RNA sequence: UGGGCGAGGCUCCUUCUGAGUUCCCUGGAACGGGACGCCACAGAGGGUGAGAGCCCCGUAUAGUUGGAAGCCAAGCCUGUGUAAAGCUCCUUCGACGAGUCGAGUAGUUUGGGAAUGCUGCUCAAAAUGGGAGGUAAAUUUCUUCUAAAGCUAAAUACCGGCCAGAGACCGAUAGCGCACAAGUAGAGUGAUCGAAAGAUGAAAAGCACUUUGAAAAGAGGGUUAAAUAGCACGUGAAAUUGUU
RNA sequence: GCGUGAGCCCGGGUCGAACGGCCUCUAGUGCAGAUCUUGGUGGUAGUAGCAAAUACUUCAAUGAGAACUUGAAGGACCGAAGUGGGGAAAGGUUCCAUGUGAACAGCGGUUGGACAUGGGUUAGUCGAUCCUAAGCCAUAGGGAAGUUCCGUUUCAAAGGGGC
RNA sequence: AAACUUUCAACAACGGAUCUCUUGGUUCUGGCAUCGAUGAAGAACGCAGCGAAAUGCGAUAAGUAAUGUGAAUUGCAGAAAAUCAUCGAAUCUUUGAACGCACAUUGCGCCCGCCGGUAUUCCGGCGGGCAUGCCUGUUCGAGCGUCAU
């Protein structure tokens, strides 16, 4: 339950927020898990996805489909996977929109910048975990 | 509450209670107390015996503090 | 007229330039609503007011 | 256009009046209310009660 | 238009009323406002009471003249009759009336009484730390439990 | 009267007006209908709250207005972030 | 009695936050059902292809990473009585607002009634004087203040402006006139007047290709879970109409 | 199927995401009327009608389609106070070329002032601009609580020529 | 007997009710005090690779600087962030209380300075100026209003 009073629980207002968020809120709200392996060497949970990453699809119709992140659109909340495509009737190939959240990271993208995202996220996590542990 | 009210009960009847010959008109007779030495003398006589005229003498800026003296009995 | 005024003839070249139906990639977009040009105006429909 | 400005505002360094552009732009009624030490100043009367009656940090006890 | 026995109606609402209605759904919302005022004023005045020292009064007319309560200020007769001086009174949580009189003796020795309580619990700390004056107290007595609420410390032991 | 007294509509009462932009420039008086031009004061009364919220502010850009918030919320400070080129 | 520090605390900006996407069935898609687990100072809210605490953003808690320095402040360091300031007593003195008060009359206003305030005109003061003391007047007392110069937080009004949080409110003829390129389109010379109008689908995957037709289109065929969901698009009533 | 009844429940079809029973609480709570409001739709009804301004015809081309497109020929009208050639007001691109599905041109349409895509307005001498007219607005002043009214030379210290 | 009319049913039309939804209203509560001659509110005209409108912006024109974030924008094209957030530096056309005089005119002037045409005088280009009421001060003045030599 909310507390603070700068919190809202109000639905139309989330939606709106969520409907209208600009493209660096939304780099945020697209967010995706990493897998197993890349969350034990980081200690980092989940990360927003950035195009070149390679992700695993675990929901959807697409299941166990694997490629790299060829394009982000912000726009539409949507990722777009290598060679996850359909066809249209005149038989050409567009790809198929995926939402971040069904998908789980499997390789990284890794530059200093997104690493020092790594490393915050790692830092906060685990001094969070020592004050709860003291 | 409005479930309990009469008004509930005259849905289906024209003229709701207030009768088809008198029909529930804006104002007969008069606003407030219109007409109290005329059509209403009637009811401000056998009610309200004294209603009009003066009684008595004025006494301007009465205090009230000055006549403070609550009794009581043995 | 033929005689014209400098802000008149302006304002009669705006509302030419307004005068056109909408581009056609625009229908394209995402999230798109706009299907013709509903402020359109032609000279024997509507009058302008100077 | 920055460069002129940041060197047109080392020449108008330490001078009495600059130009309008110059001028901090706060507010109308911001440029025109009192200046601090103006609307901070008292009588003479008033500082010597002041300085010898000034409000005092006390307690009471229970 | 009168029908029965009725007690005659008076109601005056004949001007537009609806136009200056006063409702007052903000009655909790003021009350929370005024206690976070209260709070922030009591931080503020960090070691001394939130209010000052007021006189016991009698009630003016020949109604209430029975019950007396707290007044406006302390006279100039029973200040100087304290012994605490006009210009100091104010500074340390005295209320001050330069228009009340002293008619009775009665109530000047109540009052002179009440101020010399106060007095005598009244903690004066230096103005400076490191040279205290002779009026000051000095800094062993300066730690015992104390009242920011003169109000009820020095209410009206019986109106 | 009626239609053939309506052929001989071809002037104008009213031009157009360089402060409010509206056809109500009086040709003759000079004066405007709907603001009030020349006056100093816009032309504005209590009687047509349509009239006066068609024209009150915020119904345009307002290109100074809309910047004045933010500068009270960061307190109409001047200068550059500690660390900026230039 | 003047000056300067000031630990320490409260602010402000900034980094960071627990737990399943495990197995089986339905489904186009589990966010549904069943089984087994986990977190909870977090089971507010929202998104994700259907009712998700553990898929994602957020949510709780005081903390913490780095930074600016806005406030308060225990206590310290240091000038100094020429000057200035308070108190205790006192013979004496003790300045105090003028076309103002007040009075008459007229108008207006008030609960203010032989006149409550205000204003116009006329008269026009005094020095224990003057005003007031809700019945007009003369006389004699008493009480209470001290007009005709001036400043001043707070408690009070207000949702107009900028932010924010909510509701036993309304749900596209409702709710603001406006959920939409709405004070718009349009009308009027003008002041002004002033609408209608939301919903395909999870995803355009928005129908390739063949055939008939001048074309619009039709018939096959294709996409989709679904086309009688085909941009005259969720559902699809009645009035009214066609065929059987 | 139940209920006297308002109504309630079920079967079948369509459909696609929420909903109901019970006890309390609450109200913007029950429609055939109001020449009711908004919207939609009928009979009338393929009906009234599409009849002022003398009038069309032949061949050919175009085209899916031609009385009202075009060419040629014929027959006619306006008959210089024109159905002619140019302007003022007013309109604003209707002007020109090319193309054209629907809509509009109360019949049709291959045509169009329609729709679509592109073009087009060249000034020392023509106008505006300059002048003053009826008149309007300032100024000095004077009114008005004031928005403002009068005032236009008036009870004003109101300018331009040279070395 | 058909047709026609009417009644009943199935399907198909017409129309947009019903159901469900809601980046919208409405009402209450809490915090805050910040427009303008340093040119506001408002109006006009323009600005995008492909825009008419809405939104944004002003010839530095769908924006520039700066800070933060950290890889997009997306209808197509293009390229090597962003239609991102923040926002302290700038730009800010014609106007508008609107200010040289006007304005139903993109009208007519004057002053200073620079650059050209033989040029203090005319013409052209460029930049900066020229409203009113009032206050303080400056300077130049008027008056037998008045004072001494
Ligand atoms: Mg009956
Ligand atoms: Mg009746
Ligand atoms: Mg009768
Ligand atoms: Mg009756
Ligand atoms: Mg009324
Ligand atoms: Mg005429
Ligand atoms: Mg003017
Ligand atoms: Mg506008
Ligand atoms: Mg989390
Ligand atoms: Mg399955
Ligand atoms: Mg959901
Ligand atoms: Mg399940
Ligand atoms: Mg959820
Ligand atoms: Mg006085
Ligand atoms: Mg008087
Ligand atoms: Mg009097
Ligand atoms: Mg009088
Ligand atoms: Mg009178
Ligand atoms: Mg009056
Ligand atoms: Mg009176
Ligand atoms: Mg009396
Ligand atoms: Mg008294
Ligand atoms: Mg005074
Ligand atoms: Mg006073
Ligand atoms: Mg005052
Ligand atoms: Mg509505
Ligand atoms: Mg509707
Ligand atoms: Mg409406
Ligand atoms: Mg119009
Ligand atoms: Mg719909
Ligand atoms: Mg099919
Ligand atoms: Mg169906
Ligand atoms: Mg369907
Ligand atoms: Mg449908
Ligand atoms: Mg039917
Ligand atoms: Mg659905
Ligand atoms: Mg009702
Ligand atoms: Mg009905
Ligand atoms: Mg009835
Ligand atoms: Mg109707
Ligand atoms: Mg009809
Ligand atoms: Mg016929
Ligand atoms: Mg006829
Ligand atoms: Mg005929
Ligand atoms: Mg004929
Ligand atoms: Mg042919
Ligand atoms: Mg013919
Ligand atoms: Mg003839
Ligand atoms: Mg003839
Ligand atoms: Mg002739
Ligand atoms: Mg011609
Ligand atoms: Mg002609
Ligand atoms: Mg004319
Ligand atoms: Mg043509
Ligand atoms: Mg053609
Ligand atoms: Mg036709
Ligand atoms: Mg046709
Ligand atoms: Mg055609
Ligand atoms: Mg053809
Ligand atoms: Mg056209
Ligand atoms: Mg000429
Ligand atoms: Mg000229
Ligand atoms: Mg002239
Ligand atoms: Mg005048
Ligand atoms: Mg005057
Ligand atoms: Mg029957
Ligand atoms: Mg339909
Ligand atoms: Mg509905
Ligand atoms: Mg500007
Ligand atoms: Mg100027
Ligand atoms: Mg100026
Ligand atoms: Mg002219
Ligand atoms: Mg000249
Ligand atoms: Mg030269
Ligand atoms: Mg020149
Ligand atoms: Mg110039
Ligand atoms: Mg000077
Ligand atoms: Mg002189």
């Amino acid at each position: 339950m909310k507390v603070r009073p700068t919190v809202s629980s109000s639905r139309r207002k989330a939606r709106k927020a969520h409907f209208s968020a600009p493209s660096s809120v939304r780099r945020v709200i697209m967010s995706a898990p990493l897998s197993k392996e890349l969350r034990e060497k980081y200690n980092v949970r989940s990360i927003p996805i950035r195009k070149g990453d390679e992700v695993q699809i675990v929901r959807g119709a697409h299941k166990d489909k694997e490629g790299k992140v060829t394009s982000v659109y912000r726009l539409k909340y949507v990722i777009h996977v290598e060679r996850v495509t359909r066809e249209k009737a005149t038989g050409q190939t567009v790809p198929i929109g995926i939402h971040p959240s069904n998908v789980v990271i499997t390789k990284l993208h890794l530059d200093k910048d997104r690493e020092n995202i790594l490393a915050r996220i790692k830092a906060g996590r685990e001094q969070v975990a020592k004050a709860k542990g003291k | 509450p409005t479930r309990f009210s009469k008004t509930r009960k005259h849905r289906g009847h024209v003229s709701a209670g207030k009768g088809r010959v008198g029909k529930h008109r804006k104002h007969p007779g008069g606003r407030g107390m219109a007409g109290g030495q005329h059509h209403h003398r009637t009811n401000l006589d056998k009610y309200h015996p004294g209603y009009f005229g003066k009684v008595g003498m004025r006494h301007f800026h009465l205090l009230r503090n000055h006549y403070w003296r609550p009794s009581i009995n043995i | 007229p033929s005689h014209k005024t400098f802000r008149i003839k302006q304002k009669l070249a705006k509302a030419q330039k307004q005068n056109r139906p909408i581009p056609q990639w625009i229908r394209l977009r995402t999230g798109n609503t706009i299907r013709y040009n509903a402020k359109r105006r032609h000279w024997r429909k509507t009058r302008l007011g100077l | 256009n920055a460069k002129q400005r940041a060197q047109l505002r080392l020449f108008y360094k330490n001078k009495k009046y600059l130009p309008l552009d110059l001028r901090p732009k706060l507010t109308r009624a911001l440029r025109r209310r009192l200046s601090k030490e103006d609307a901070s100043r008292v009588l003479e009367k008033t500082k010597k009660r002041l300085t010898h009656f000034p409000q005092r940090k006390y307690a009471v006890k229970a | 238009a009168i029908k029965h026995n009725q007690q005659i109606p008076n109601n005056h609402f004949r001007k537009h009323w609806q136009r200056r209605v006063r409702c007052h759904f903000d009655q909790p919302g003021k009350k929370v406002t005024r206690r976070l005022a209260r709070r922030a004023k009591a931080a503020a005045l960090a070691p001394r009471p939130v209010d000052k020292l007021r006189p016991i009064v009698r009630c003016p007319t020949v109604k209430y003249n029975r019950r007396t309560r707290l007044g406006r200020g302390f006279t100039l007769e029973e200040l100087k009759a304290a012994g605490i001086p006009r210009l100091l009174a104010p500074t340390i949580g005295i209320a001050v009336d330069h228009r009340r009189k002293n008619l009775s003796e009665e109530s000047l020795a109540a009052n002179v009484q009440r101020l010399k309580d106060y007095k005598a619990r009244l903690i004066l700390f230096p103005r400076k730390s490191n040279k205290p004056k002779k009026a000051d107290t000095p800094k062993d007595q300066q730690t015992a439990e104390t009242t920011t609420s003169l109000r009820t410390s020095f209410g009206v032991e019986q109106p | 009267k009626g239609t053939s007294s309506f052929g001989k509509r071809h002037n104008k009462t009213h031009g157009l007006c360089r402060r409010c932009g509206r056809r109500s420039l009086h040709n003759q008086k000079k004066v405007c209908a709907s603001c009030g031009y020349p006056a100093a004061k816009t032309r504005k009364y209590n009687w047509s709250e349509k009239a006066k919220r068609r024209k009150v502010t915020g119904t345009g850009r307002m290109r100074y207005l809309s910047t004045v918030p933010r500068r009270f919320k960061n307190g109409f400070r001047t200068g550059v972030p500690k660390g900026a080129r230039g």
